[PDB]
């Protein structure tokens, strides 16, 4: 069956739900990947369409194109799984153990042929999914890499944040790709970053304190910060609206949603443990799904 | 393997004698470093100015050989306790000469025989030599089990009790303040004293046993054979792992010295299998530790593993739950009655499993609550919970005194018993957990009682005396209980019931402060060193556990006894009475014991206000 | 004869991993006793009331194994000197929890990494744990010879040796030079000066961590260290310290260590004090 | 050594010393005076009875200072005088059955365990030590907070301890001679002492250490504290330890303080406290002095742990309260 601690949740461009779970308390610390074409069936393994167990725990998962699935494992490996749809089967294509420590995060570029990895070994690796090998490995962070986010529409630019307190803007063309972004109260440790879909040079970030910040790379003095949560932000996600809402999850077991003006609109206290995932529905633009370590897969709606 | 040595009267060539005895099977040689006849003058000419070496050089053997192969022998003409001043003064100078040279050689052991009761001046010279820096040399005191005058043949017309030589050793060791560097080397004669006398000898730090060639009987084939009386003594010496020494000429038999060593090896591989022993082996024989406090401290996994090694405690508790269930739910309520059982202090499991299997054996349904304060043990408890047990067992992390049960229990099962019964604060824990027990609820155990008995043990006393730690009261070691073993002390009287605790306590005002005066009559001339503590308990009706001396109830190997030492040992005559005042105090923050002796001699109250020893919460 | 251990980030199966590293030639194993991602709340509901086990029980291995084969690793998410009060509190609870569990198992050694200069609260909690009963547990302090920020690549356009020594010195001084506190150095791609190296060797080093990434690939596809690294291994050899291999397999690096030993340059009252 | 009125029952002579300062009596009387006028208007001059509780009444003084403050403000109060010291209660019941009357109810017991049959508007206590919280005032009031009304006022409302690096070869050698037998020969350096100002030379202005406010409306009440205080040295001297002061706010604007350059009354109401150091540190000018200070509470004991990390890194003093603790 599926492990207790659910790690991540990703939506596919048809409604398919992609959840990752890992065992963090039992005698066997493994993991498993699941694909639900019927999101309401989650987390029941009897109502899934495809499921497979990984060699170790899974920290993060991401959709590759439509059939491919990327996996960040405890073994320090990045795994690409393909969905043999209606064979009820998930087949691994490659697993490359490039990181020397747990891969904490990974993001896929828009073209769906490249990806970036964030490791506990301080390493940031850009991947060539087609050739089943890495391109360049970056050691810019002096501590654990928390989150990485590929810039939508730009296959050479991505963001990264780590325990070293750095938020790095990347460009794999320059000899010095990394550029540290600073703003008011950036002294904290950033735990999650994400790009704004409708604004240029703008991203949203969260720290281990509970703050969710809106930062424009150009003119960072107008950065909007808000004490949304009381503990570490564990994920950020924008909606599919023209003026997208910002969903935030944290270790305070709460899920909140801000608008364009950074005012609170939604807040759910239904989770009974660390909510560790959040994703908006491509079908219903008011619907978004969150997962936690309470083995709950909850769906929400905007007022 | 049996390590043995050879006692020689004299040695001409040392290198020859070594290789000779080495091929005989010996491991070391007991030889004198000075010639046994080389009597010398120190204070009077012309004998004072004797030229030449005093003895052979040290360059004959390497340092390695001196340190491991040679045990020095003191000259017999040296009598430092002679009533003649000229002889004593000469012997004193001779004594210091051979001692300083034996330490110079780096000898591992040195032989000094005791031939009389008065060795006062001998003690003074010996403990001096130990105190003037020269140490690391064990001192084997050769004392025969029987006096030479008691083993001689009655061949005199005008000149025709066995603890005689015991006084020789006891007085000597006492004068030497029980020094660590002084050991005992018993010499076995043709006649042996009482078995109890022997058992007292073996209690002493025996490092060697001398086996004369004249005690061996010649078999009909011509081989050296010991009598059955001596064989039993050798068997007792085998488990003490002492070394044997063969003294005398091998020409009492038709074979050589090697045959004597083969016979001992023969007895070793044919020695009786040990039981009633081996519990403690190998070993908790000299166990002198402070009682564990599972309440104030979180036990280690290794520690739990030791407690869970006794099948008796598991069986009796399983039997207790077995009988208790059948008695509180009939056969017609075989499935319509669910008994609420709570394991208070579940540990790592055992008590929970013993309750589950007792439910299946009695065919009764039980709802189990497994509570524990040790967070580390709870991790183990939740392993069984989510793999074996199921939802029928609810694992609770916390103190039973503070835990708020959402459901009253029919049966509470706990094993918070110490060596003295209540020394692990079982009453306090259960009293604070009594409220969530039903009005007709049964507690396991239902009751327990501690016992005290006056003992005598110069061995245990000196071990406690050496437990003086820095940065505290130099006498604090005497004001605290120790977990000890039975064979390390001699009980002077039958144990009396001390404190009794029953559960659930239905008293008006629950008080665990106790006081009693226990009196015992002495039938011997001995020395009071302290009091042994035992306990017995009743889990359920007729199902009991006890560590009391002459108890017919199982559990005699489930706990070591406890010891309450005394500061000033009391030498007592027979007919004397021993009244001991014993207190159990509880100030709300600490729990401790206070004891005092009021007969025959009035001592002082030990551990007043728990200044030296307390128990947490 | 080169005693070596294996450093793992996470163990999916303890029984399988032990035998796997035994076949490779490792003597002991540096593993976390709690899952490195399994963060936990101690004060705030409902995460505080999290059901289920906190970690895998002690019954997975024998007492012999825990005392000889396992070196515990502290969770990296624990930051006892965090400027955030809430985080500092949580870490203090987690610190005590894992220290108590390591002593419960009877572990011979427990890894506690130093990632900054300020480890005041850590030292306070550690010497407290040592003073409160629990004993017989050596505490290996993972301290890199060079700071992670001094070994990173110059890739930040707006942000272009004695440092880590202060980390160890201040912590040890604060701990009053406790006997149960040793040092476990980690070797980077760049080494400090020869004098600094010798100063580290004066410290009670019990283990030396060798990242798999500092090894160069030879002509025949075999692990090899530079002469600069080699001379350090030669000095560590005469201290009889243990070597821990960390990082990804991409595992017989011990062969090169034995190779450096069998052919090591030639030369015990050194501690003696009377 | 600092007195512990909680772990120990003070003597009558000891109380007489504390009751000799008219400043503490005046300021507390002034505090009750202002507090009454602020929580009951003039039109409720007789229809509103304020429930005042003197937690730790001692021998009387705080009860009388509250009664006279009620007459001065012309307000009616119902007084509860609670005390754990049985000997002091005997004194309390002397005033009770001779002077006070039925308006004052004398209670014998701990305020943390006492079950009040009536919530209070005002709680008045004087559990302040030389270092403010060294007499465990927070723990006592926290356990007595439950029977305070939702809009209740606590006197004092808050207090804060202060630390300052000092130099005193005189005080150091006096502590060094405090080596007792049958204990740690260096234990004397790991415990606070009540000293005098003129016996030491302060090296820098005192910084705020720990702050406690009542009633504590925190989520999870914790009295475990930690802070790093840094000071700059302007002379060439030797660090021997740290002086401890405190200030408190009884009611609004009515305060008490023993801080060096304080303009608030109470400068003669408490002697300062001293946290010694094992190895004295000779320092140059321009050097900085960072001190790590801990306040620990294990449920059974409360103590302090301190360490110097600049200019020279010392060792943590009194670890796990091995040398000094405070009862309950
Ligand atoms: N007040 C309390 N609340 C909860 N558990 C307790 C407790 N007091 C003791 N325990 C638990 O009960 C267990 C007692 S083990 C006692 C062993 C026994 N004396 C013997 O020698 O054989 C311990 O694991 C301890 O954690
Ligand atoms: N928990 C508690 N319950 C009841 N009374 C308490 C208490 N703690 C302290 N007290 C009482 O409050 C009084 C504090 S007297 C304090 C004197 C003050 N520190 C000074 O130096 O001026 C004591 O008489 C004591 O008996």
């Amino acid at each position: 069956c599926m492990e207790v601690q659910i790690g991540a949740v990703r939506y596919r461009r048809d409604g398919a739900l992609l959840l990752a779970a890992s065992s963090l308390s039992s005698r066997t610390w493994g993991g498993s990947i699941w694909v639900f074409k019927d999101p309401e069936g989650a987390p029941n393994e009897s109502l899934c369409t495809a499921g497979v167990q990984t060699e170790a725990g899974v920290t993060d998962v991401a959709w590759v194109s439509e059939k491919g699935i990327l996996v960040a494992s405890d073994s320090g490996a990045v795994e690409l799984w393909e969905i043999l749809e209606k064979e009820s089967l998930l087949v691994n294509k490659f697993a490359k153990y490039e990181h020397d420590d747990i891969v904490k995060t990974l993001s896929v570029f828009s073209d769906g042929t490249q990806a970036v990895s964030g490791g506990k070994d301080f390493s940031v690796k850009v991947w060539d999914l087609s050739q089943k090998a890495v391109l360049k490995s970056y050691n810019a962070h002096s501590s654990e890499v928390n989150c990485v986010a590929a810039c939508p529409g730009k296959d050479t630019i991505f963001l990264s944040c780590g325990e070293d307190g750095r938020i790095l803007l990347w460009d794999t063309r320059k000899p010095k790709p990394a550029t540290r972004i600073d703003f008011c109260a950036s002294d904290t440790i950033p735990t999650s970053v994400t790009w704004h879909p409708e604004k240029d040079d703008t991203f949203a970030c969260g720290d281990e304190t509970g703050n969710v910040s809106l930062v424009n790379i150009k003119n960072p003095d107008s950065a909007q910060t808000s004490a949304v949560h009381s503990q570490n932000i564990t994920g950020l996600a924008y909606s599919y609206h023209s003026s997208p809402f910002l969903a935030s999850i944290s270790e305070d077991c709460t899920v909140a949603v801000l608008d364009a003006d950074f005012s609170e609109v939604f807040r759910d206290l239904s989770h009974r443990d660390f909510v560790t995932g959040v994703a908006w529905s491509p079908l219903d633009h008011s619907k978004f799904t969150t997962v936690g370590w309470d083995h709950k897969v909850l769906h929400h709606h905007l007022p | 393997r049996v390590s043995s040595g050879r006692d020689v009267a004299c040695v001409t060539e040392v290198a020859d004698t070594l290789g000779a005895m080495a091929n005989q099977g010996f491991d070391f040689l007991c030889m004198p470093i000075f010639h046994p006849r080389f009597k010398r003058e120190f204070y009077k000419e012309p004998a004072k100015s004797r030229p030449g070496p005093q003895t052979r050089s040290d360059l004959l053997l390497s340092g390695r050989d001196w340190n491991t192969l040679i045990v020095g022998k003191l000259s017999d003409w040296i009598k430092t306790d002679s009533e003649v001043s000229r002889i004593r003064k000469t012997s004193e100078a001779a004594m210091q000469q051979e001692l300083n040279f034996s330490a110079y050689l780096g000898l591992p052991a040195f032989l000094i025989p005791l031939k009389q009761e008065d060795n006062s001046n001998l003690s003074r010279l010996l403990i001096n030599h130990i105190h003037v820096g020269h140490h690391s040399t064990m001192f084997w005191m050769r004392v025969p089990l029987m006096a030479p005058n008691d083993l001689r043949d009655d061949l005199i017309e005008n000149e025709p009790g066995e603890e005689r030589t015991w006084i020789w050793w006891h007085n000597f060791r006492s004068l030497c303040d029980y020094n660590k560097k002084i050991a005992l080397a018993i010499e076995i004669g043709a006649d042996l004293p009482s078995g109890h006398v022997i058992d007292r000898w073996l209690g002493e730090p025996i490092k060697a046993a001398f086996l004369p060639t004249s005690i061996f009987l010649t078999n009909k084939k011509g081989f050296p054979v010991l009598t059955k009386v001596h064989q039993r003594l050798i068997f007792k010496l085998f488990k003490l792992e002492v070394q044997f020494v063969i003294s005398g000429s091998h020409h009492h038999s038709e074979k050589d010295l090697c045959s004597y060593l083969q016979y001992l090896e023969y007895l070793s591989q044919n020695s009786p299998p040990p039981n009633a022993y081996e519990m403690f082996a190998k070993g908790y024989e000299d166990y002198l530790q402070s009682p564990l406090q599972p309440l104030m401290d979180n036990l280690e996994s290794q520690t739990y593993e030791v407690f869970e090694k006794d099948p008796v405690k598991y069986s009796q508790y399983q039997q207790a739950v077995y009988k208790c269930l059948l008695d509180r739910v009939p056969e017609e309520e075989k499935e319509t009655n669910i008994q609420i059982l709570m394991v208070l202090g579940a540990g790592r499991g055992p008590l929970v499993n013993a309750s589950l299997r007792a439910a299946k054996q009695a065919e009764r349904k039980i709802k189990v609550y497994a509570v524990e304060k040790n967070p580390n043990a709870v991790i183990t408890l939740e392993g069984w919970r989510y793999e074996e047990w199921g939802s029928q067992v609810t694992v609770v992390s916390g103190d039973m005194r503070e835990w708020k049960a959402p459901e009253k229990a029919d049966i509470i099962v706990s094993e918070l018993l110490g060596s003295f019964g209540d020394n692990e604060l079982s009453p306090e824990c259960l009293d604070g957990a009594q409220h969530f027990l039903k009005d007709d609820g049964v507690s396991i155990p239902g009751e327990y009682t501690s016992y005290l008995a006056p003992i005598s043990s110069s061995k245990l006393y000196n071990e406690v005396r050496a437990c003086r730690e820095k940065d505290r009261d130099p006498e604090a070691q005497f004001e605290m209980p120790y977990v000890v073993r039975l064979h390390n002390f001699h009980q002077l009287s039958d144990p009396l019931p001390c404190f009794t605790f029953h559960h659930p306590n239905k008293d008006d005002v629950i008080d665990n402060n106790r006081y009693c005066c226990l009196q015992y009559r002495v039938d011997l001339n001995t020395v009071l060193h302290g009091f042994a503590g035992y306990f017995n308990t009743v889990l359920y009706k007729d199902v009991t556990l006890s560590i009391c001396p002459e108890s017919h109830s199982p559990g005699m190997f489930s706990w070591f006894p406890i010891l309450f030492p005394i500061k000033q040992p009391i030498p007592m005559r027979e007919g004397d009475t021993v009244c001991v005042r014993f207190w159990r105090c509880n100030n709300g923050k600490k729990v401790w014991y206070e004891w005092a002796v009021t007969s025959p001699v009035c001592s002082a109250i030990h551990n007043p206000t728990g200044r030296s020893y307390t128990i947490g919460l």
